């Protein structure tokens, strides 16, 4: 028992996941006495905060999440998150938050593979097969490589590898070392370390039988 | 002149000022939603190599005397202020040192002129809003909130060298 007592009836916990270069929002909020059904979600931009623009489909609807995939089209400015939650006909809670596609942008959906071969790591990120001469938005890909303990963060260039299959070729290792590869993105700041399911492979182990 | 980009504290310190200054947050400030946007077809774009820099002397000159008013003085700390006037020199003095210098700054035709002129008007258009508002507390947010943006669309973008495509 410290601090204040846990209100678990508004939480309003917000979060944003990137599947497939689509924005998806989804919102928590644990109820105590009060149960509320439906939702709506709202957003804005810093410019003006009186801005409240409704989502369509996500507007007094029984889900719990909201994609809007053309609807956040901006790096620069900042989009604010406001959820109007009404109980039945009664206005329940409205918390509103902000978020940051320039800091956040956790990017775990994409598949990803990693073969493993005696003297290298062939990583293959399955992206969506998206145009990025299309896509105004300035980021890089770091593949992060756990061999044997060693943790290392390979950051190479997104320029026309996120268009499809991420190859990177990670050399210079030793037979015998199992190694995680996480797929997480960085801007400005290493804040942005959204390391995703590492998906460990061992690569042919050289640890048989020591002779001349 | 700062031909080496090694590294500057100079806008990076009249950025953070500003939000120092901040009295309120516009974010709690759900009325003067009145923006107005900062003039970046003339800054961001073609100037990117020195020749941004007329145009950054004279749009600090802008925000110095627009904050060095009785009114800025009397609305946000007059301390905070009092170094906001120094960085600002500071910052119009490292600027002009190109100038003063045979750096390439003065080298474009009048269109030089273009980009301090939207500068120039962008501010006056500021003013007028104030006056429409009596200086109000969350007016003077929104000023702020530009202002920032601005800085972040003027000489950030110097430091903008991400993408080449």
């Amino acid at each position: 028992s410290y601090d204040s007592p846990d209100y678990t009836d508004e939480s309003c916990t917000f979060k944003i996941s990137l599947r497939n270069f689509r924005s998806i929002l989804s919102w928590e909020l644990k109820n105590h006495s009060i149960v509320p059904t439906h939702y709506t979600l709202l957003y804005t931009i810093m410019s003006k905060p009186e801005d409240l623009k409704v989502v369509k489909n996500c507007a007094n609807t029984t889900r719990s999440f909201c994609d809007l995939t053309d609807e956040w089209r901006s790096t620069h400015e900042a989009y604010v998150t406001v959820l109007e939650g009404f109980s039945g006909n009664t206005t329940l809670f409205s918390c509103s938050h902000n978020f940051w596609l320039a800091i956040d942008m956790s990017f775990e959906p994409p598949e990803f593979e990693i073969v493993g071969f005696t003297n290298h790591i062939n990583v293959m990120v399955k992206f969506p097969s998206i145009v990025e001469e299309e896509l105004q938005f300035d980021l890089s890909l770091v593949i992060e490589e756990q061999s044997e303990g060693i943790v290392k963060k390979h950051k190479p260039e997104i320029k026309g590898n996120m268009s499809g299959n991420f190859t990177y070729i990670i050399d210079k290792l030793i037979p015998n070392t199992n190694y995680c590869v996480s797929v997480y993105l960085e801007h400005s700041d290493e804040q942005a370390v959204i390391k995703s399911p590492l998906k460990c492979t061992l690569l042919p182990p050289g640890q048989e039988s020591e002779f001349s | 002149c700062d031909l080496p980009q090694t590294h500057s504290l100079g806008s990076r310190r009249t950025l953070m000022l500003l939000a120092q200054m901040r009295k309120i947050s516009l974010f709690s400030c759900l009325k003067d939603r009145h923006d107005f946007g900062f003039p970046q077809e003339e800054f961001g774009n073609q100037f990117q190599k020195a020749e941004t820099i007329p145009v950054l002397h004279e749009m600090i000159q802008q925000i110095f005397n627009l904050f060095s008013t009785k009114d800025s003085s009397a609305a946000w700390d007059e301390t905070l202020l009092d170094k906001f006037y120094t960085e600002l020199y500071q910052q119009l003095n490292d600027l002009e040192a190109c100038v003063i210098q045979g750096v390439g700054v003065t080298e474009t035709p009048l269109m030089k002129e273009d980009s301090i002129l939207a500068v120039r008007k962008y501010f006056q258009r500021i003013t007028l809003y104030l006056k429409e508002k009596k200086y109000s507390p969350c007016a003077w947010e929104v000023v702020r909130a530009e202002i920032m943006r601005s800085f972040s669309l003027s000489t950030n973008l110097q430091e903008s060298l991400r993408s080449k495509e």
